[PDB]
RNA sequence: UCAACGCCGGGAACCUCACCGGGGGCGACGGCAAGGCCAGGCUGAAGGUCUUGCCGGCGAGAGGAGGUGCAUGGCCGCCGUCAGCUCGUACCGUGAGGCGUCCACUUAAGUGUGGUAACGAGCGAGACCCGCGCCCCCAGUUGCCAGUCCUCCCCGCUGGGGAGGAGGCACUCUGGGGGGACCGCCGGCGAUAAGCCGGAGGAAGGAGCGGGCGACGGUAGGUCAGUAUGCCCCGAAACCCCCGGGCUACACGCGCGCUACAAUGGGCGGGACAAUGGGAUCCGACCCCGAAAGGGGAAGGGAAUCCCCUAAACCCGCCCUCAGUUCGGAUCGCGGGCUGCAACUCGCCCGCGUGAAGCUGGAAUCCCUAGUACCCGCGUGUCAUCAUCGCGCGGCGAAUACGU
């Protein structure tokens, strides 16, 4: 059971969930620095206010974005890890409380196992899971599969989606839980282990793109 | 002879309600003491005071 | 409670209006009004040839509350002024013409000019049915100004419909008139 | 010692009329009135299908009848009743008066 | 679309050809002047006219 | 085919009814008694008909849920919430016809700015109507209770917390009248024109948001089984009434859905939190019976006064720990009830047992740009009883793109 000093937690300082700071966190990719919101907050919940405006996602805290990714059902209309993941009544869709708690437990585990700040961990994981791709372009009548570069905002979306999907994968119809899976995924991607769905797909995407240059 | 010509006084059922304008039986608006078929009501509503207000 | 007999009154008024529109066709029926005085039911009947209404009136006074159940009814008979601006009576007039045996282009243009003379900004008549042969067609005769769509359409324009019953079948007559005391929003007048 | 007046109408013209009438009465005379008080409007919605047949896409007509409601308390003087009961009460308005 | 329509623009140009200097470069003054001079019962048309008149005045006064 | 298939408001026990079996009625008008009944019989049951007596003195019209929607009217869907469709005078052509209605830029838009054998008008779009969100004035009950006064009760540590009833309209709310937003200011891009993107300020920002009204036309689109109607057809009948069956039949192919294939969970016990609407033989608080479904009394309420009404998802603790299982819940047996004249065919609810497929789903394909989509339950329509449906209501609440 949760102890009472954790069930009834009262924050005193401005801190993510009242527990983890941001001033000791440092980004290094100059492309992603201006899109990783590290503002000091207590509750990452924006209530869908920044969606209408085109670039309104750069004003949302990373933790809120991750929570919103984790708030999902899995993989419909496409296969992930080999198989459709359709839950449809036991899914956390429109339930932000559970995603909040999942992320909290994952951060606790990460801190326990690493002795560092889980936000620094997540930042390095994003940096290492963001891909630098190919598409189809017509130079007049004829079409070729070309290689094009990617923008930071789409990079971030890609990385967050892939981390959340890795967790949903490793927690599928198995004894493991979603929090433990997310922590595993994050540590793996941060230290560059091919055990990670996200690092794997990053490498695969760059590999293919290199071909069609 | 003269008895097997008139209908029983039903109290419930589709055969207990008519439309006073058309004589239909089934799809009768029942709302607020009104006894009219959907067709007749849609024809004579404004003359009773209903409007669009949408 | 409230609407039980509110709506009772509305429904019976509508049904009596229908009975009268069907039984006072030769006279020119224009409307109806009912007011239950403590003495009994005041029943105002508009018309354009009050002479036709009048022992007929006695039979009405009795049958009304013999069948529909009013109480203490006595009937008045007024005469419409400027009946050439009410689409109802014009529709019935034209239907009676077509039944008499006049040709429809003639009748329509006659009615159009006779309406536009006595005052109107716009008129539209639509005839539909078996006018030329056994395959049905529709034809409209228009003049002036109208407001087919929008709220002013309901607010200002008068509309009427009637049925001409010939030996071959039914011809549908639709009439729409605009009065001269009207004005639209963008129709400004600058100081 | 107070009389209560309930006014109900589908038109607000008659309501404004009657209420300004009562206000002028009770002001020219020495007698107190509380109000008028607007009660919540009562609307009757009937939604039905347009088509007389069953073919075609389904479309619906929404018909609405609105009823406005006002309340007044007039203090029940003698001249009050005598000068109130005799007012032009149109047919598009329903009035109900009681004692308290 | 923010495209002012026929009678709006015409009435602006006419009320401006007439009563020229009774309008200036502020929407509020122009609005009340329009209300005084014209028989309009809606606020949207009035405000659009007043804005178009503000624009006319700006461009005439200090340019082409 | 889109535009048929939870559509004909089509949730059919009788009625509805139009189908099947069997009975009984039925001649407006016109010229060559009818009928009511005690007992018994035929009969599913019947003065329907026979015994018994007594009382009483031929063709048409109506009607038709019969045929024709390829004879019609009226209404509805689709092209299409498309931006198009016409007229006068002049001009070009022998003429059918053309121009205007075209070119450039420009909008959700034949919406606008310039040029031109065209100059001017009209219908549609817009304007118009309804609701949401912000501020001001008026109003204070059946709505509200903060500050005021009096009582009463409780806790620990007299500091706190509750309940009344006086007395008030401050707050909330209700509903009438007014204001406010206009690319208006500033930046850029655009013919210096019409205009485009962005910044502030601001309740709200780029027809603010969401709806109603859907032009001229056409589709031999659907509806004679909603009513109205031409022709054709049916009189003891295809007309009008009663009884019983059927539309609920099932080797199968399809559309739309509900429940699941479990831990992003199942169960038990505790803790929270709405709105829309409706209500006389109707809603029924409160008390008592009953294990449950349900039963007996019954205050009040014609509805800002009473009722339907302490919603579920959510939170806490305990059991289960990846299994065809404490998943899943079809099918069947015994029993207990409600509605109703009648519950077998063919209704709904409750308890104990029983415990089938199903371990994420190929080819293919659907819906969705923000309080939107996904998830959760509630009201109302139909309705004596019956909601996996239609029309609406709130609760929790994202991801991506500002394009082609
Ligand atoms: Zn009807």
């Amino acid at each position: 059971a949760k102890p009472l000093t954790e069930r009834f937690f009262i924050p005193k300082e401005v801190k993510v969930m009242g527990r983890w700071s941001v001033e000791d966190v440092t980004v290094e990719d100059p492309s992603l620095k201006p899109y990783i919101n590290l503002d000091a907050r207590i509750l990452p919940h924006s209530h869908g206010r920044y969606a209408k405006k085109p670039f309104g996602k750069a004003n949302v805290h990373i933790v809120e974005r991750l929570i919103n990714k984790v708030m999902r059902s899995g993989a419909s209309h496409y296969k992930a890890g080999g198989h459709f993941m359709r839950r449809e009544h036991r899914s956390i869709m429109s339930k932000k409380m559970k995603a909040y708690e999942v992320v909290k437990e994952a951060f606790m585990i990460i801190e326990r196992r690493t002795k560092q700040n889980p936000i620094q961990v997540l930042v390095k994981a994003i940096e290492n899971s963001a891909p630098r791709d190919t598409t189809t372009i017509a130079f007049g009548g004829i079409r070729y599969h070309m290689s094009v570069d990617v923008s930071p905002l789409r990079r971030l979306d890609i990385a967050l989606k892939n981390i959340a999907l890795g967790a949903s994968i490793k927690c599928y119809r198995n004894k493991t839980t979603y929090a433990q899976a997310l922590a595993e995924e994050i540590i793996a991607a941060a230290n560059k282990d091919p055990k990670s769905f996200a690092y794997s797909k990053k490498e695969e995407i760059e590999r293919i793109a290199q071909s069609s240059r | 002879k003269a008895d097997y010509n008139k209908r029983k006084p039903r109290k419930f059922g589709k055969g207990a309600r008519r439309c006073m304008r058309c004589g239909q039986y089934g799809p009768i608006i029942r709302i607020h003491g009104l006894m009219l078929c959907r067709h007749c009501f849609r024809e004579v509503a404004p003359k009773l005071g209903f409007k669009k207000y949408e | 409670a409230i609407e039980r007999y509110f709506i009772k009154e509305g429904v019976k008024e509508m049904l009596i209006d229908e009975f009268l529109e069907k039984e006072l066709r030769r006279a020119g029926y224009g409307g109806l009004d009912i007011k239950k005085t403590p003495l009994g039911t005041k029943v105002t009947i508009f018309a354009a040839n009050p002479g036709y209404v009048i022992r007929r009136i006695r039979e009405l006074t009795r049958i009304l509350e013999k069948q529909f159940g009013l109480e203490n009814p006595q009937i008045e008979v007024e005469e419409i002024k400027n009946p050439y601006l009410n689409a109802k009576v014009q529709a019935v007039r034209l239907a009676q013409a077509l039944e008499r045996g006049i040709h429809f282009r003639r009748a329509a243009y006659s009615a159009i000019r006779a309406i536009m003379r006595n005052g109107a900004r716009g008129v539209e008549i639509r005839l539909s049915g078996k006018l030329t042969g056994e395959r049905a067609k529709s034809v409209r005769f228009y003049q002036g100004y109208l407001a087919k769509v929008g709220n002013p359409a309901e607010t200002l324009v008068s509309r009427g419909y009637a049925q001409a019953q010939l030996k071959l079948g039914v011809i549908g007559v639709k009439v729409s008139i605009m009065p001269p005391d009207a004005k639209l929003p963008d129709e400004i007048e600058i100081k | 010692q107070k009389a209560r007046i309930k006014l109900a109408s589908t038109n607000i013209k008659a309501l404004n009329e009657v209420t300004d009438q009562i206000k002028q009465i009770a002001e020219r005379t020495g007698v107190r009135m509380s109000g008028p008080i607007p009660l919540p409007t009562k609307r009757i919605r009937i939604t039905t299908r347009k088509s007389p047949d069953g073919e075609g896409s389904a479309t619906f007509d929404r018909f609405e009848l609105r009823v406005h409601k006002r309340l007044v308390d007039i203090e029940a003087d003698e001249r009050a009743m005598r000068q109130i009961m005799r007012i032009r009460v149109p047919e598009d308005v329903t009035i109900e008066i009681e004692l308290i | 679309g923010n495209i002012k329509q026929t009678f709006i623009k015409r009435t602006a140009r006419e009320l401006f050809d007439r009563y020229p200097d009774k309008f200036t470069r502020d929407f509020e003054h122009n609005k009340k002047m329009v209300a005084e001079l014209t028989n309009v019962t809606s606020k949207t048309i009035r405000n659009r006219i007043a804005g178009y008149i503000t624009r006319l005045v700006r461009m005439k006064e200090e340019g082409k």
